[PDB]
């Protein structure tokens, strides 16, 4: 069962996809391929909860019903800074303008 | 003599229209002169058994907007004869519209045509807004495609 | 499994599978002008959505299962229409 995701850190968002049976670790390998930071330098989060490398995305709560192509679920990403880890920070997107009058 | 028309086989075919779409669906029966005739609406997620005929021609549109829908992954549905006591399924689904066409649909649903030109968009898009989905138009295209194959 | 980077006017980076981004012929043209495209007039609430459309399009095109609706909030429809028009997707 395919799950569609946004891995988000700061003002970076990765659209990628995997299986309910894929592991958290496998996602870090994707991150590493794109952002050039090894797994041991990355933490992944669901909400504010740290995910273990060995759990499946399914076990973490990502079902294909919820992590959909047109509405992907979010995985948080934080990188190691020196010896400590940065705090998870995901910046929001911009706000649309107010709705046009003729659309109300 | 229209290109696309129901053939008057007079041979019954039992069909199920299966609305696998979130749209309110309008079935259209192209009569023996190729004119579209509207049948009772199908609410999203519903199915209905219909007594149709071999060689009849059907197409399916959004009942509110006349946006085009697929039936068994194509544009037209033709009943064949039933075998083994089984109805023919007409599985009606959304196409994957272009993002453009999808945006056009949402805007048409929110804005009165008279008000299209108050929208702060490039002029070509006003034009596109106004070029509504048309059964007539689709029958023209489908007629030509049919002749080509 | 090359990814490309699409940058919004407000400086969000969206990193997507190249094959998914090539759903837009505009983006294709822009990419063979790096693996990076800067959209100075498309903001993040719009471009995020365009990215989800690419995923949706690739996932459901020639599917033969039931297709969900692509959701569009009324408050983003106009900007998204403009972007869709420019990107030809």
């Amino acid at each position: 069962m395919d799950v569609f995701l946004m891995i988000r850190r700061h003002k970076t968002t990765i659209f990628t996809d995997a299986k309910e049976s894929s592991t958290v670790f496998e996602l870090k390998r994707i991150v590493e391929g794109i952002l050039k930071r090894p797994p041991e330098e990355q933490r992944l989060y669901k909400d504010d909860q740290l995910l273990d490398d060995g759990k499946t995305l399914g076990e973490c709560g990502f079902t294909s019903q919820t992590a959909r192509p047109q509405a992907p679920a979010t995985v948080g990403l934080a990188f190691r800074a020196d010896d400590t880890f940065e705090a998870l920070r995901i910046e929001p997107f911009s706000s649309p303008p107010e709705l046009p009058d003729v659309m109300k | 003599r229209p290109v696309l028309r129901s053939v008057n086989s007079r041979e019954p075919s039992q069909v199920i229209f299966c609305n696998r779409s979130p749209r309110v669906v309008l079935p259209l029966w192209l009569n023996f002169d190729g004119e579209p005739q509207p049948y009772p609406i199908l609410p999203p997620g519903t199915g209905r058994r219909i007594h149709s005929y071999r060689g009849h021609l059907w197409l399916f549109r959004d009942a509110g907007t006349h946006d085009g829908l697929l039936v068994n992954q194509t544009e037209l549905f033709v009943p064949s004869l039933n075998v083994d006591g089984q109805p023919i399924f007409a599985n009606i689904t959304l196409p994957v519209y272009t993002l453009k066409e999808r945006c056009l649909q949402v805007v048409r649903s929110l804005v009165k045509p008279e008000n299209y030109r108050r929208l702060d968009i490039v002029r070509s898009l006003y034009e596109d807004l106004e070029d509504y989905p048309s059964v007539r138009k689709d029958i023209q295209r489908l007629s030509q495609e049919h002749l080509e194959s | 499994m090359m990814y490309v980077k699409l940058i919004s006017s407000d400086g969000h980076e969206f990193i997507v599978k190249r094959e998914h981004a090539l759903t837009s012929g505009t983006i294709k043209a822009m990419l063979s002008g790096t693996n990076e495209v800067n959209f100075r007039e498309i903001p993040s609430h719009v471009l995020s959505k365009v990215c989800m459309y690419f995923t949706y399009k690739v996932r459901y095109t020639n599917s033969s299962t039931e297709i969900p609706e692509f959701p569009i909030a009324p408050e983003i429809a106009l900007e998204l229409l403009m972007a869709a028009n420019f990107l030809d997707c």
